[PDB]
RNA sequence: CAUUGGUGAGCAGCGAAGGAUUUGGUGGAUUACUAGCUAAUAGCAAUCUAUUUCAAAGAAUUCAAACUUGGGGGAAUGCCUUGUUGA
């Protein structure tokens, strides 16, 4: 389903899933396009870097992919998508409803074999163009002609022909005429793979029992036959660097190398890939190189290289065995735990059910590395017990990392499935650590935590005992015994003062930590299965058994929220970094998001696989989830970091929903109120002569004398909106009736209507230079009419208690500009009447004066004495 | 409390790279080293983006919608930022040194010059969500032979004009259909083509080169085939062209040369409109407004930024920062400007909110070591390495006192009395503490008794006792005033740098070279408690040192500490790149901040890349300064054993990352740290981080507005406080009416009182309801102003931002109206007759 | 960095000069390297002098003369910014041009600057030796080749070869 | 200058000079740096200096 | 009687088809993941060549150019500038 907070980003942690990959040769370098569920991934075979991932996920899983030079053809449920640099260039719907499952490209033709033994041929339109685009013909293989189609190949120098490998026969079609040129004899057993050899007109076939046939498609014979008993052959490739070897690959997970010249068997790599996930699904020699790329279903892509011979004269009979070159890998089984290792959202620890703990990198997939399990030596000199043949640890149930002391001592503390002690790990060196932390009540570890100083690590056992170890030395410091059933969560306050434990007897225990006491104990209504603490807001959430989340703050020991709405058990949940939301994922296939301020549910996602883990990134950038099926960590981005999401409750006042409050323009009309603008407009308008005299350069700029006079006017055609670029709209007074400025016209019309509201809007609109220039030229000569129009404009304006610092600075600009004429023809009736009613409204501004006097004198007395 | 995000970067208006204006030419985007600062010049305020390159950035653009930014550093690592959300979209690594990046005019494409390839990409959508790889390639063009130096799009986004280091400049069309419209190259120059521009109607092309020619290219006949019709020359001999721009609407060619001189021309005529000089260092950057009325220049060497309107000849701003030189900082008594004492010998008073330097003071002949305010914002004392403690009156901008010793020693720390009678200063080569009076300028006495250089001094702001601390592992408490002349020595474990005094003068916390912070009581001189601070320090490995960061003893201590203003926390930093803040009552680390993630600085990485270590030395120790294009940076003027001298070119080594002084803000919950990149300013905003205070199940936003609609105003306000959501506190605070302000203000409980005081403070600094906020302040101070008086240090950073609202906006408004009242009274009460 | 390659006058020895710092004098048909030195500044060009026994390198600014096993023998105080070195082997003269516009001949036997010649055409872009008469052709930024001799303080000839530089 | 930058500015200062500097009477708006704002608007000479 | 000194001989304890110490080589990381080459709006990648040539554009009295020198004293012969003499 669609969400609104989280949008899917990428499923990290996948390398391959056992679809046979494909290899493409740009120039003289090689890339390797591998399928990972529903996308492909292009790898740079010289160093196994991840170049491209395909842009849009296919509707169903990519079932067969191949690649020419720049283009990658990928076949899923019905159709073939022709991609280039990941971005899809074309999409070829086949005209059947059966699934396409093989494809081959040669010349103009794209040949797509479906599973009803039908073959669809596509042609280039005009043979310069880049990918085959038009429908050409359809071939059909009946039951009479051959068996089930198992591969579709084109072996070279064969003019518009196709070799179709059926399960019992090897057909040869002409694809221009649609003819069946040749049909071989029946093979005594079922051929499971095929591969065109670099010798001319020879294919290599490989059967379900261990036979490798060298079929000469122009004579129709088999040239030779190799037998690998009780082995099911799943890949074939040839060497082309000037040695004549063959690499067969067995679904038991082996890779066997044959010197075809002297019929020897060179080497056999045993258990190169796991049999239980498919064996080796593809192996191929990068041509002209002695390196071979293999890849299995175990989510792994390896390369192996043949070093030059050790014998300096013979060489070809002393073949040194293949060694290991680079390799990428991931988890083979879907992960069980997930943690973000650092606040930069760079690394994440992820622990799976194949009992490996990896550290995956969000920023570059070639930094992923499995954290090693090679143990240290014991401290005293005793022998370390355990098995001799090594195996991995039991699979990880919990882990807790506080990288405040990272690189000094151990950093991760982890809790494995059904064993009575925690382990430590070192994240900087990426290994296990020197300490295991025992529970000392003979009970399995149910929960770990560690302090934010990185000094203490807490173990909560399934018999109710919280033990507190040091991390640097690992010696048992303390042992709290409050719960009598299992302790399923521990956490400690950010200043190491109050720790909180929750167990599935249903009591939450609040302990002081410096003193050893408990402050309190809270009995809930259900057993508790998981606790997530939020350390800056001091609020922890407990996922109960009656399908709720109980948000409770640690300072006062109150349940403060209770989020209901889950129809099944909460598998995981995690706070937002700012402490505002909480994302829960539960066994009803849903992922909800609860705005805990408002209490309700913001968001709901119905996801098909049940998300077993949810983690917000420690800066609120990503959400990483982990499902029941799929070896990757599905990463989402929250869109509420680039937009704003509404906190409106879903199922199945726009300001308070969007968490804003745009402060209203003025609260009451009897209240003085400044202007919505810069604070510095008053000081700039009062002092913009001496400010600009500061702003002058120190000496005159050396200009040119042959400079046009009307240079400011000689522009072209980003327009200028200054007062000097003013145009008149549509019998000699200073400003005629064709030459009237907009300010003078609005002043005069407000003088007619006795309402200068549009005038005051205009003055508050334009700039300090234009304000100075309009108050500067106000017709101060014969009746002083425009001056008293400006005076009662300001009187009407400051009567309304808005913008009043602007109305007082406009009056100062008037008194400073031509208060000499107001002083001279003082005793004029119009000027004295306008100034008397100005003072009549202005005398009531001593409210602000004795208000700031009281606040200043009292605040200074209160602050000092 | 402790969730400090990066807020601002004062100092360093410009470091390296291109200056950009917004579309509406209000903000200018200026590259500080790995950040990007945005100065809004109209609403006088400024910020700095939180993201960070790993090297000093070199190219900038944002599209004409103002909606997303792209910044590239000096090896091609671009970062795409959503602009209005201030949150980074994508990181894309172009593989080689990108000279310029430029959006389209219509917005949908951009194009950047990576070496000899002009590569055109198409812009992602801002409203599309994030992808794995949002950039789709349009094309990659190779026609040039050497590197590209510039791009210029046409008006309609159809052609693109690139200028190369190879002596030509080519014109390329965006789509393949018009390949035959743009197939020409423009030869003929003698040196590097530094710019190639279209005219307004795209029928002329002006190509300006490095040596100082500008060619005019027209499509005439001698068919028609793009002749050059005219050549104009700048005739600047020893200088040569460093950065060109051309605004084609107003026909304005602005050129900045390699001698500070910019000339600006009207181009088809080539008449010198103006010619003047930024300084003496070359002009690295010119940009022009979209209306063409403002020009912004930048010189990288002193790090100075101009914007200059040229119609009026007047500098809109002419500022200059400090890279790798800030010996101290000090907030003003209202935390509104930071006064910075810098190694080139000068004091600078940086406004915080708008990131520009108000005044500067240069009367010290040599480096300034310490700055400290006194007499509550009127004077500011500063002590320096030339042997002077000199006082500065910040009202008449004058140096009204100079105190010298009779010994001519260089002072490295100073401390002023509360009532600024006495100024003391202590050196690093004398062991005495020189005590001068401020009224009579004489030396009052010289306190002796330390047997090591007096590393740090402070005066207790309440009982006026002098705590000094010196490298003889000894802190020492002098009662100076009032017949006593008493000295009290306290021994400590290792040699003290960085003493700080508690705000109430009861205690004093020292840093030590073990990397510990020991907090002593003064009256009973016992150790009240220490913090062990050497393992929570990020000491990097330098490029030139042969010992690991785990084993380096260089910077595992704190050389400057400061108490919080309530007295419960300590911020600290040193010559390492972690600034740590602790709380003293639990003695634990609240938070540790990384001051820089730059690799162009030295002490950043703990773990250096072992691809750079070769069979002879690291690869970042080879001086590739003889591969440079021109002599003025081929010169090696770095005389040998120079550490911390002057003039960064004279050092040969990468600048280390270091913090020299930290300070807690006196008004609003912030600290500032004087790093090498600049004054890093960290503060908490409460728009984010839901952090409630004892709420319950029934206290909700909807429940608060329901109690507000049913008008229980006290219930609604304390429900807003318990949610502690700022928009709810604001909404209820503006819904209460004036008649029952004083009832509500008397009945707010005693615990929510500092909440409402700090809210009214940081609200009323900027909001326009002046009479409302003064009504609230008068009600609160009259209601509960005995409680504030007896819990002084609790309300000491909340009441001090109230009188940053009264005396800085409200008293200014009252001064304006009082001026209007007395001008009215004089203009109507007297006789202007003839 | 990019390696400037010079051979001896017979085919015996090779002298490579990396742009970052790496100079090496070697026998390229034996496997014998007989000097390898990482002078941490940006070296430009290098030549042998009269044997495989001495070689002159044009470093960041000063030209240095090293002996067979790489020990520094001389630091030339003149030859301020060499970029192009050459050797006149019958006349025993190390010829040098660079980012100064000066051409300098240094007599290698006695140790004496025979001539400093103002090219007067800015930095020298190319420089070759005419092996028949040992006049040096320089190539400037005017597209002017100029034939020089250490006797005359002017070019013997000035050729207008190309447009742009050479 | 170059002795101090060589000596890594630990040095010892020159003694003293009772010089004489005059100052004209000018607004402290004009004694500032170029930015949109200002910091003080008094005059650079006191009442008693006037 | 100490050794918080060397060298050995043995217990207790640790203890799953062995354990300890040192070392050569290679691989992945060590910065944030958009593929190779070239004459590049496309070719090639098995190849650029037997279309790779023409046209057009293109030449500052800047016909100026060591911002590049360890200090004191000189400079015959040079070299630089200026004057001059004869052509």
């Amino acid at each position: 389903k669609n969400s609104k907070i989280f949008s899917p980003f990428r499923i990290i942690g996948n390398v391959s899933n056992g679809v046979p990959f494909a290899t493409g040769t740009l120039g003289s370098t090689f890339y390797i396009v591998t399928c990972v569920g529903k996308t492909f991934q292009i790898y740079d075979a010289n160093t196994l870097h991840l170049l491209f991932v395909s842009e849009k996920e296919t509707p169903s899983s990519i079932v067969a992919l191949s690649a020419h030079f720049h283009y990658v053809y990928a076949a899923y449920e019905n159709k073939v998508g022709i991609y280039k640099r990941g971005i899809e260039e074309h999409l070829l719907e086949l005209e059947t409803d059966a699934n396409v499952e093989h494809l081959c490209i040669f010349g103009d033709y794209l040949c797509a074999s479906t599973d009803d033994n039908s073959i669809f041929i596509y042609k280039k339109s005009d043979p310069q163009d880049k990918y085959p685009s038009e429908f050409y013909t359809k071939l059909t293989v009946t039951e009479i002609q051959g068996g089930e189609i198992v591969s579709l190949q084109h072996l070279a120098t064969y003019l518009n022909k196709l070799t179709v490998v059926t399960k019992s026969n090897v057909l040869l079609f002409n694809v221009r005429t649609g003819k069946l040129v040749f049909t071989s004899n029946e093979f005594p057993d079922q051929i499971t793979t095929a591969e065109p050899a670099p010798v001319l007109d020879i294919i290599a076939l490989g059967t379900v029992t261990g036979e490798v046939i060298m079929f000469n498609m122009r004579k129709g014979k088999r040239i030779r036959t190799i037998k690998i008993p009780q082995s099911r052959i799943s890949s074939l490739s040839f060497r082309t660097d000037g040695s004549s070897h063959l690499s067969v690959g067995t679904s038991s997970g082996d890779l066997i190398f044959y010197d075809l010249d002297r019929r020897s068997r060179i080497h056999v790599l045993k258990n190169i890939h796991r049999e239980s996930y498919g064996g080796v699904t593809q192996a191929t020699f990068l041509n002209g190189q002695p390196i071979i790329v293999t890849s299995g279903g175990d989510n792994s892509l390896k390369e192996y290289v043949f070093d030059p011979s050790l014998s300096q004269g013979s060489g070809d009979v002393v073949v040194q065995p293949p060694r290991y070159l680079r390799s990428r890998g991931g988890h083979s089984q879907p992960p069980s735990y997930i943690a973000f290792a650092d606040s930069q959202s760079h690394f994440m620890l992820s622990a799976s059910k194949d009992r490996s703990l990896w550290s995956f990198s969000l920023r570059k997939d070639a930094q992923s590395q499995e954290m090693s399990q090679r143990l240290h030596k014991k401290q005293d000199g005793g022998r370390v017990g355990g098995s001799t043949i090594k195996s991995k640890f039991p699979e990880i149930v919990a882990l807790a990392i506080e990288n405040a002391r990272i690189g000094e001592w151990e950093n991760i503390i982890t809790a494995h499935k059904d064993e009575k002690f925690a382990r430590t790990w070192d994240m900087r060196n990426k290994r296990v650590g020197r300490w295991t932390f025992d529970t000392t009540d003979d009970g399995f570890v149910k929960s770990v935590a560690m302090s934010q100083c990185g000094n203490f690590g807490f173990i909560g056992s399934s018999n109710g005992s919280i033990t507190i170890y040091n991390m640097q030395s690992g010696i048992l410091r303390k042992k709290y015994k409050l719960h009598k059933r299992a302790v399923t969560g521990i956490s400690l306050d950010g200043m190491n003062r109050k720790m909180v434990s929750c167990g599935l007897d249903g009591i939450v225990g609040f302990y002081d930590f410096n003193k050893s006491t408990l402050l309190g104990k809270l009995k809930l209504d259900a057993p508790i299965t998981a606790m997530v603490y939020h350390r800056s807001s001091d609020l922890f959430a407990l996922a109960l058994d009656d399908l709720s989340i109980v948000v409770i703050d640690a300072v006062t020991q109150r349940v403060v929220r209770q989020l209901w709405g889950h129809s099944n058990r909460i598998t995981a949940f995690d706070f937002s970094p700012e402490g505002r939301w909480i994302v829960s994922a539960s066994l009803d296939s849903t992922i909800r998001t609860w705005d805990l301020p408002t209490g309700g549910c913001i968001d709901g996602i119905i996801v098909d696989n049940v998300a077993t883990n949810v983690k917000f990134s420690p800066n609120g950038d990503l959400l990483a989830t982990t499902h029941v099926t799929g070896n990757g960590i599905c990463i989402w981005t929250n869109r509420a970091q680039f937009k704003t999401v509404s906190t409106r409750t879903i199922d199945e006042l726009n300001d308070i929903d969007f968490n804003t409050y745009t402060s209203l323009e003025q609260i009451d009309k009897e209240l003085l109120t400044l202007s919505i603008g810069p604070r510095s407009k008053m000081n700039t308008l009062l002092h913009l002569d001496v400010i600009r005299k500061r702003s002058k350069p120190k000496e005159a700029p050396k200009k040119s004398e042959k400079l046009p006079f009307f240079l400011q006017l000689s522009g072209e055609k980003s327009v200028r909106e200054g007062i000097a670029h003013e145009t008149p709209e549509e019998f000699k007074v200073t400003g005629r009736l064709g030459f009237e400025s907009h300010f003078t016209k609005q002043l005069r019309e407000g003088s007619q209507s006795k309402d200068y509201s549009s005038l005051l809007a205009t003055l508050i609109n334009f700039s300090p230079a234009a304000v100075d220039l309009e108050i500067r030229s106000l017709n101060s000569f014969e009746p002083f009419d425009e001056i008293v129009w400006f005076i009662d404009a300001l009187t009407q304006g400051l009567k309304s208690n808005k913008n009043f610092e602007l109305y007082e600075t406009f009056m100062s600009l008037l008194f400073k500009a031509h208060g000499d004429v107001i002083h001279a023809n003082n005793k004029n009736q119009d000027i004295a009447s306008a100034l008397q009613n100005w003072e009549d409204v202005h005398k009531k501004e001593d409210r602000l004066d004795d208000l700031v006097k009281f606040c200043m004198g009292v605040a200074a007395f209160v602050t000092t004495a | 409390k402790s969730d400090f995000k990066f807020s601002n970067l004062l100092g360093t208006v410009y470091r390296q790279g291109n200056i950009t204006f917004s579309d509406d030419g209000k903000q200018l985007l200026s590259p500080v080293g790995n950040r990007v600062s945005v100065f809004d010049l109209i609403n006088n305020k400024s910020f700095t983006f939180e993201y960070e390159h790993r090297k000093n950035i070199a190219a900038i653009d944002l599209n004409k919608q103002g909606t997303l930014l792209i910044s590239i550093d000096e090896d091609g690592r671009a970062i795409l930022v959503n602009f209005k959300a201030r949150n980074v979209l994508h990181h894309f690594n172009f593989k080689e040194k990108c000279s310029a990046v430029k959006f389209s005019p219509d917005g949908r494409l951009f194009a950047l010059a990576s070496g000899r390839f002009l590569q055109i990409w198409k812009t992602p959508d801002v409203n599309k969500d994030r992808q794995f790889a949002p950039f789709v390639r349009h094309r990659v063009h190779a026609g040039h032979f050497q590197d590209i130096t510039s791009l210029t799009w046409s008006q309609d986004s159809r052609f693109i004009l690139t200028t190369s280091k190879d002596l030509s400049a080519k014109i390329w069309s965006v789509d393949s259909e018009e390949k035959n419209l743009a197939a020409t190259t423009f030869n003929g120059h003698r040196d590097y083509v530094m710019g190639a521009f279209f005219s307004h109607d795209q029928e002329k092309i002006y190509t300006v080169s490095k040596d100082g020619a500008v060619f005019v290219w027209e499509f005439t006949k001698r068919k028609y085939s793009w002749r050059i019709t005219k050549k104009h020359f700048f005739y600047a001999n020893q200088a040569k062209v460093k950065c060109v721009t051309f605004h084609p609407a107003t026909r304005l060619l602005a050129v900045g040369f390699t001698s500070g001189e910019f000339r600006l021309y009207d181009l088809p005529d080539f008449t010198l409109i103006q010619q003047l000089s930024m300084g003496q260092n070359p002009v690295n950057t010119v940009s022009v407004n979209q209306t063409g009325e403002w020009l912004a220049f930048g010189s990288s060497k002193l790090g100075q930024l101009l914007v200059y309107e040229w119609q009026s000849e007047s500098y809109i701003l002419k500022q200059q920062g400090h890279f790798d030189s800030t010996n101290s900082l000090a907030y003003s008594p209202d935390g509104s400007r930071v006064v910075t004492a810098s190694e080139d010998g000068k004091i600078k008073v940086w406004d915080i909110t708008s990131g520009f330097c108000l005044a500067t003071f240069e009367e010290h002949t040599s480096s300034v070591t310490a700055v400290q305010f006194a007499k509550r914002g009127q004077v500011m004392f500063s002590s320096s390495l030339d042997g002077t403690v000199r006082a500065w009156d910040l009202i008449r901008y004058r140096n009204f006192r100079t105190f010298t010793g009779t010994e001519r020693i260089q002072f490295n720390c100073l401390a002023v009395d509360p009532s600024g009678e006495v100024v003391c200063a202590g050196s690093l080569d004398n062991f005495d503490i020189h005590v001068w009076s401020v009224q009579t300028g004489q030396l009052l006495d010289a306190l002796s008794g330390h047997e090591g250089p007096v590393s740090c001094l402070s005066f207790s702001q309440e009982n006026s006792v002098l705590a000094s601390a010196s490298w003889d592992k000894t802190i020492r408490i002098w009662s100076i005033f009032g017949r006593s002349q008493q000295v009290e020595p306290i021994e400590v474990y290792s040699d003290v740098l960085a003493l700080s005094m508690r705000p109430d003068g009861k205690e004093v916390a020292v840093s030590t070279l073990k990397g510990q912070i020991s907090i002593f009581n003064i009256e009973d001189a016992k150790q009240v408690g220490n913090i062990d601070c050497r393992k929570d320090i990020i000491s990097g490995r330098f490029n030139q040192d042969r010992f690991t960061a785990k084993n380096s003893e260089r910077s595992k201590f704190f050389t400057t500490i400061h108490y919080s203003f309530d007295g419960m926390a300590i911020v600290a930093g040193g010559n390492n790149n972690s600034i740590c803040l602790y709380d003293v009552p639990n003695e634990v680390l609240l938070k540790r901040f990384i001051v820089s993630r730059n690799m162009a600085l030295n002490g950043t990485l703990e773990f250096l890349n072992s691809k750079k270590m070769t069979e002879a030395g690291s690869l970042d120790l080879i001086d590739d300064a003889g591969e440079n294009s021109d002599l003025e940076d081929r010169i090696d003027n770095s005389l040998p054993g120079s550490q911390r001298g002057g003039d960064l070119s004279t050092r040969k080594m990468r600048p280390e990352v270091r913090v020299t002084s930290v300070q807690f803000s006196p008004t609003a919950n912030a600290f500032a740290a004087a790093s090498t990149e600049g004054l890093l300013i960290y503060s908490t905003n409460d728009t984010i981080l839901f952090d409630p205070f004892d709420l319950d199940v029934d206290v909700t936003p909807h429940s608060t507005v329901e109690a507000l609609r049913e008008k229980q105003f006290l219930n609604a306000l304390v429900m807003a406080f318990r949610l502690n959501e700022e928009y709810l506190i604001n909404k209820v605070y503006e819904a209460i009416p004036i008649k029952e302000i004083p009832l509500v203000a008397s009945n707010i409980p005693a615990i929510y009182l500092p909440r409402i005081l700090k809210f009214i403070g940081d609200f009323a600094i900027e909001s326009q309801h002046i009479e409302f906020n003064l009504i609230w302040i008068k009600a609160l101070l009259s209601a509960s102003g005995g409680y504030i008086n007896e819990h002084k240090y609790l309300f000491s950073t909340a009441m001090r931002s109230i009188q940053r609202f009264i005396v800085r906006v409200a008293k200014e408004v009252v001064n304006t109206t009082t001026d209007n009242k007395y001008t009215y009274r004089f203009l109507v009460s007297t006789d202007g007759s003839m | 960095g990019p390696y400037h390659i010079k051979y001896a006058k017979n085919g015996t020895h090779l002298l490579i000069t990396g742009r970052k710092g790496h100079v090496a004098s070697m026998d390229w048909r034996k496997g014998q390297l007989r000097a390898e030195l990482f002078l941490n500044e940006t070296c430009h060009s290098a030549t042998y002098l009269q044997n495989e026994q001495y070689f002159a390198v044009a470093q960041k600014k000063y030209t240095f003369i090293y002996d067979h096993e790489g020990t520094e023998l001389h630091r030339l105080k003149q030859h301020i910014e060499a970029r192009h070195l050459d050797f006149l082997p019958y006349h025993y003269l190390l010829v040098t041009a660079g980012e100064t516009g000066w051409l300098k001949y240094h007599d290698v036997s006695t140790g004496q600057l025979v001539s400093e010649l103002r090219t007067k055409a800015g930095p020298t872009m190319a420089m070759a030796q005419n092996p028949w008469n040992a006049v040096m052709h320089l190539g400037h930024s005017n597209g002017t080749v100029s034939l020089w001799s250490p006797s005359m303080p002017e070019p013997l000839v000035k050729l207008l070869s190309a447009r742009g530089p050479v | 200058y170059k002795l101090d930058v060589l000596s890594s500015v630990h040095f010892v200062p020159k003694p003293a000079s009772t010089s004489l500097e005059i100052r004209v009477e000018t607004p402290t708006i004009s004694m500032e740096d170029a930015q949109p704002l200002y910091m003080s608007n008094a005059s650079s000479l006191a009442p008693q200096e006037i």
